[PDB]
RNA sequence: GCUGCGGGAUGAACCGAACGCCGGGUUAAGGCGCCCGAUGCCGACGCUCAUCAGACCCCAGAAAAGGUGUUGGUUGAUAUAGACAGCAGGACGGUGGCCAUGGAAGUCGGAAUCCGCUAAGGAGUGUGUAACAACUCACCUGCCGAAUCAACUAGCCCUGA
RNA sequence: UAGCGACGUCGCUUUUUGAUCCUUCGAUGUCGGCUCUUCCUAUCAUUGUGAAGCAGAAUUCGCCAAGCGUUGGAUUGUUC
RNA sequence: GAAGCUACCAUCUGUGGGAUUAUGACUGAACGCCUCUAAGUCAGAAUCCCGCCCAGGCGGAACGAUACGGCAGCGCCGCGGAGCCUCGGUUGGCCUCGGAUAGCCGGUCCGGGGUCCGGUGCGGAGUGCCCUUCGUCCUGGGAAACGGGGCGCGGCCGGAAAGGCGGCCGCCCCCUCGCCCGUCACGCACCGCACGUUCGUGGGGAACCUGGCGCUAAACCAUUCGUAGACGACCUGCUUC
């Protein structure tokens, strides 16, 4: 169904390969956290590029032409949009089923959310090679609104932690649980036969 | 917007305002919500509202309305107003709200003399007019045929379209303009009550000291017979006689 | 060309200690405490000795500038162990021109406020850095110390207040005015 | 922090290639990628592989530098490896999932109804330790 | 031209390959992150940071020249008869040499160019005062301690742009 | 070698002119001026800087830099 | 010469934050020294972006009124029955920031340090959970003192970024099979065959008979208006005081 991705520590192009190739086939995609999404090279090259983004623009009408997006969720569906046929009714299909969010949305501070191992910076980059943070580069050029989604951060963060306190408890009495006795019969089954 | 609470007497000038033909109207508005605020169960419903708002907003708008019966117009219509309560926390400024709930504020209270204060308005109504007389382009000379207050030249050929900064035959004006930096001279209360049988007592200063109201002499042109508090502001202000400015 | 392990060698006197939880080092002595990240490096940075105290910063295969990058963390924990036993002080002689430079100090020694300044009218006022403490030295004239723990904060500031000082617009041969850090060195002498 | 390095004498498991699943032994690093391994009791030729197809373990033996298969043997037999590497979790870890692999349809019935009445005496004694634990914090 | 088809995004001439309508398999030219079929190989070896990276014959952009930015290569020179650096000390006598004249007294110039003390001083590498003077260098020595320096060459990248 | 730079030599641009004839001959209305929009930098001034044979003033040579300005007239149909 | 339009021909106003280029620097190796750079920091401007200012998206909010009359019509809950159209799944996983020259768990002491485990991760997505359950009847061994479902009832809000299921107390009609192993007999055994099994009391529209609780309006034209008008459009008045 929904295949709910993190966003932190990821690459931009690399992400939106594995979108763009797996909202082809109908796994409902939504990439959060896209502020966390980080871009190779220098972040003075990526901004030096994307201004030259924003130089690219219609002289006879601006507003009829291109339309430049500051918010780095809208960064990114641009940058799948330029990867999927969306001239077609196959890639506007994918664009309808791709969803994208800076921030996190309550249903899925709710649900999980996956990590791609081969979209990863650690797994992608030298680690002596310069990087940038599109939440970064989305502050600096345009998108005003990385204080209130950092606080917002902040605060599901919290409401994390004391989740997971909890979690982490009833961890703990169910492995007093599985200490206690009477549970063995079955146990040499189950290691036998892959505990 | 989280929620919006009303208060609970609200006047015909702002149903007047909610209806568009007042006079083929019921005039049935907020209805069930007076019933709301006349039960005792939906007053815990109601301050639950308060008690969310305190917690979950930072931004607390007060909607704000004129007394059209205080004037020498002819619309009866009030004008609804957020204005934003710049103050201290979410909490006192939620209980000067319902403390000052269905209550008059006067420009001496907010406002005051020698402030440097901004205007917002539309502009007057000049109709659909030219190009040299919106844009204020030169005039082509006396031999031109097929026109003189034309722009002659628009574009290049390579570029087969119309720039958008070109100017061509615009409305002019109606539009909303801002202007800043404008200083208030005087906030003057006129018109009190029966003691002194009728005090004009406007532009009266430290040494004009005579009786003088303040309407010109035969009334303002095109306004009326200004009996209210009154805000003298500086130079030219945006609009036309009989305008709604903020 | 892939060189194996390259290492230096710091030897940690007994009047402080150091504090490592991974690439943040963490210096504590009798001048206060500081503590530094090396995050953005990765050098594996290892001590031994039962109150001996030898540090070792060791990196492995890496590349040339890299095998530079290993000695300046050797560089750097060797400031900060000057640092915090000693402590840095910096004198900064005023070279006045025919108009003097009037300097006063206002909140705590941290708001460096000149005056006279070339002849211009325009007071300048100067923020120092949080951990540095200024003052107007004694029994000499137009002295100007700085005094503090980090090397970087220290030497900044007197950065600020040297291209502070700074003639504009004219020639910088002649008109050879302003205040110029004339020595560095430490708080406590005679070690 | 890197408590292994690589060494002239270490045993080191293989993950990737032909000889996934066994173990071989480092004689010496030629250049930077590869060294020469040997095995003498994990059915393995003395040959080179690289560092990353193989997978650095914990265990050291006493080799000398570029020594025969009768050295690495007798060092092998007396540091005893293989019994000492069937007495660790990681090969245990290994041999579930290979007996994971290596289950039937009647061998996953058994596990599921086994699992079953495990979780479900697991639940009841959650539930009522959590129930002790609220008639403990009453008072 | 008279000629489709697969690649070169798009193309008259480029590379394959020439055409009756179809099924299966295979391949050339090309390609395998997504459009867009196919490397989603636990691919191998190295090079490269570029604040204007680079990305495949014709084909759609660039030179001479330069780089103590890294990577190899060649030819030499040094060094326990303790080098390169770093810090510190000395840097004279003949002689203010000889041609000159406003001065040349190592320092504008023309020629030349040796000796003693030597541990070492070059009839002198530069700075300066117009000269005479002060400073530094060649050279020697004090501490440290074992590797170091110079000139070319071509791969990437940069400046030239 | 602050600023210059011969004898030689390597380039860039199409704001001049030249060369060719590829499209246009069942027509793309062929100079200049007026009005008007937009773009480039090889910068005249302004903002921030480096260097002078930069004492100050005034200049000259460079860098980031095209955001904003870059006139009124006598002559000529003039481009100039 | 009124009103009205108009003149730099009268008059008023035109507003600041950030990252940075050039450049100057700090600490600092490479290269014992030096060095603005190789990592890392500082200042830094008519350039850049945003604020302010304009029009607001096939963009989304909060609230009001939500159709009497004499029949009528329309909402919310729970309904039993039938029919047309459209397209997709065949279990859902209810969540710690962070790091890769480091990191997980458990725990005396004053969020932190010492100590104890595990680590090519098994407190693991090469994973976990109800689950491979077709059902029923009879009788036995383990586990089960919570029961286990809700048309449920009263209370709490958790949850504000786009909220609706989950947890606690007390009752309600029952279950002591809400489960694992053994015995017995049956249900369609449709006689070799496909689209079968699923969140489906799937999405919305037009109507059919019934219970309970409620609702009794508002736009557009016409007329007037001038603060606006090419026409449309926009701001306006209308009561029997
Ligand atoms: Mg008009
Ligand atoms: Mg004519
Ligand atoms: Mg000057
Ligand atoms: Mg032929
Ligand atoms: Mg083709
Ligand atoms: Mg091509
Ligand atoms: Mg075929
Ligand atoms: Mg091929
Ligand atoms: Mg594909
Ligand atoms: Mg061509
Ligand atoms: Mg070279
Ligand atoms: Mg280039
Ligand atoms: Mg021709
Ligand atoms: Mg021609
Ligand atoms: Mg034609
Ligand atoms: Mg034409
Ligand atoms: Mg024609
Ligand atoms: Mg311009
Ligand atoms: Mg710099």
């Amino acid at each position: 169904q929904v295949l709910v991705l993190d966003g932190r520590g990821h690459l931009l192009g690399r992400l939106a390969a594995i979108v763009a190739k797996q909202v082809l086939l109908g796994r409902k995609v939504v990439v959060v956290r896209c502020e966390g999404i980080n871009i190779s090279g220098n972040f003075y090259r990526n901004k030096l590029k994307y201004l030259a983004f924003l130089r690219k623009r219609m002289n006879t009408n601006p507003s009829r032409g291109p339309y430049h997006f500051r918010a780095p969720s809208r960064i990114f569906w641009r940058t799948v949009r330029g990867m999927l046929p969306h001239k077609t009714k196959r890639g506007q299909a994918a664009l309808d089923r791709l969803k994208v969010f800076d921030g996190i949305p309550p249903p899925y501070d709710k649900k999980k959310r996956m990590v791609v191992p081969a979209a990863l910076k650690v797994v992608r980059l030298k680690p002596t090679r310069k990087f940038a943070y599109l939440g970064r580069l989305a502050h600096e050029v345009g998108w005003k609104y990385q204080a209130v989604t950092a606080t917002l951060e902040e605060k599901r963060k919290e409401k994390a932690k004391i989740h997971y306190r909890k979690k982490k408890q009833l961890m703990r009495l169910r492995k007093q649980a599985e200490k206690n006795v009477e549970k063995k019969i079955d146990k040499y089954t189950e290691v036998l036969k892959t505990h | 917007t989280f929620k919006t609470v009303f208060a609970e007497h609200i006047s015909d000038e702002c149903k007047r305002r909610f209806y568009k033909n007042w006079h083929k109207s019921k005039k049935k508005a907020f209805t069930k919500y007076c019933k709301k605020w006349q039960d005792e169960d939906g007053k815990k419903q109601l301050e639950k509202d308060f008690s969310s708002m305190k917690k979950y907003c930072q931004v607390i708008r007060v909607i704000a309305h004129t007394q059209m019966r205080l004037l020498p117009l002819r619309q009866k219509k009030a004008h609804l107003m957020e204005i934003q309560v710049n103050g201290g926390t979410v909490a006192e400024k939620l209980d000067w709200a319902r403390e000052r709930l269905e209550q008059q504020v006067p420009v001496n209270q907010v406002f005051g003399q020698d402030e440097m204060i901004d205007v917002i308005g539309v502009t007057k109504g000049k109709g659909y007019k030219g190009v040299t007389s919106r844009w204020h382009t030169k005039k082509l000379p006396r031999k031109t045929h097929r026109g003189l207050r034309k722009v002659a030249c628009i574009g290049a050929w390579h570029p087969a379209r119309v720039a958008f900064s070109v100017a061509r035959a615009g409305q002019k004006g109606y539009h909303h303009r801002t202007e800043i930096n404008k200083k208030i001279y005087k906030i003057g209360q006129g018109y009190l009550i029966k003691d002194g049988k009728l005090i004009k007592n406007n532009a009266s200063t430290d040494y004009d000291l005579s009786d003088k109201s303040i309407n010109p002499l035969g009334g303002f042109v095109h306004y009326g017979e200004v009996t209210n508090d009154f805000v003298m502001l500086k130079g030219c202000v945006v609009g036309t006689k009989k305008r709604v400015l903020t | 060309m892939k060189t194996i392990l390259s290492n230096q060698t710091v030897d940690i006197p007994e009047n402080v200690d150091i504090t490592l939880k991974g690439r943040t080092v963490i210096v504590k002595g009798p001048r206060g405490t500081l503590r530094r990240d090396f995050n953005h490096i990765n050098v594996e940075l290892s001590l031994l000795g039962k109150k001996k105290k030898r540090l070792r910063v060791d990196k492995w295969w890496g590349n040339r500038k890299e095998l530079a990058t290993v000695r300046t963390i050797c560089s750097h924990v060797q400031n900060m162990i000057k640092g915090v036993t000693l402590g840095f002080r910096y004198k900064m002689r005023s070279v006045y021109a025919h108009f003097p430079i009037n300097v006063v100090i206002q909140e705590n020694g941290s708001l460096v406020e000149i005056r006279n300044f070339l002849g211009e009218k325009y007071i300048r006022r100067v923020r120092m850095r949080p951990g540095v403490a200024c003052s107007v030295s004694q029994a000499q004239k137009d002295e100007l110390i700085l005094e503090g723990n980090d090397i970087e904060l220290v030497s900044n500031s007197a950065a600020l207040i040297q291209q502070a000082t700074t003639v504009k617009n004219k020639d910088i041969r002649k008109f050879l005015d302003g205040i110029y850090v004339s020595e560095k060195g430490t708080v406590q002498q005679a070690d | 922090v890197f408590r292994r390095f690589v060494e002239v004498g270490r045993v080191a498991y293989v993950s990737f290639g032909p000889h996934a699943g066994k173990l071989v032994a480092i004689v010496d690093v030629i250049d930077q990628n590869r060294a020469l391994v040997d095995g003498p009791c994990t059915q393995v030729r003395r040959q080179a592989m690289p560092f990353k197809c193989m997978q650095l373990t914990d265990f050291i033996l006493k080799f000398p530098h570029s020594a025969h298969q009768k050295y690495v043997r007798q060092a092998w037999q007396k540091a005893d490896i293989n019994t000492k590497w069937a007495a660790t979790r990681w090969a245990k870890k290994i041999e579930a999932r290979e007996r994971k692999a290596k289950m039937t349809d009647f061998d996953r019935f058994k596990v599921m109804k086994a699992k079953k009445m495990r979780n479900r005496i697991i639940k009841n004694e959650v539930k009522k330790l959590q129930k002790a634990a609220l008639l403990k914090a009453s008072p």
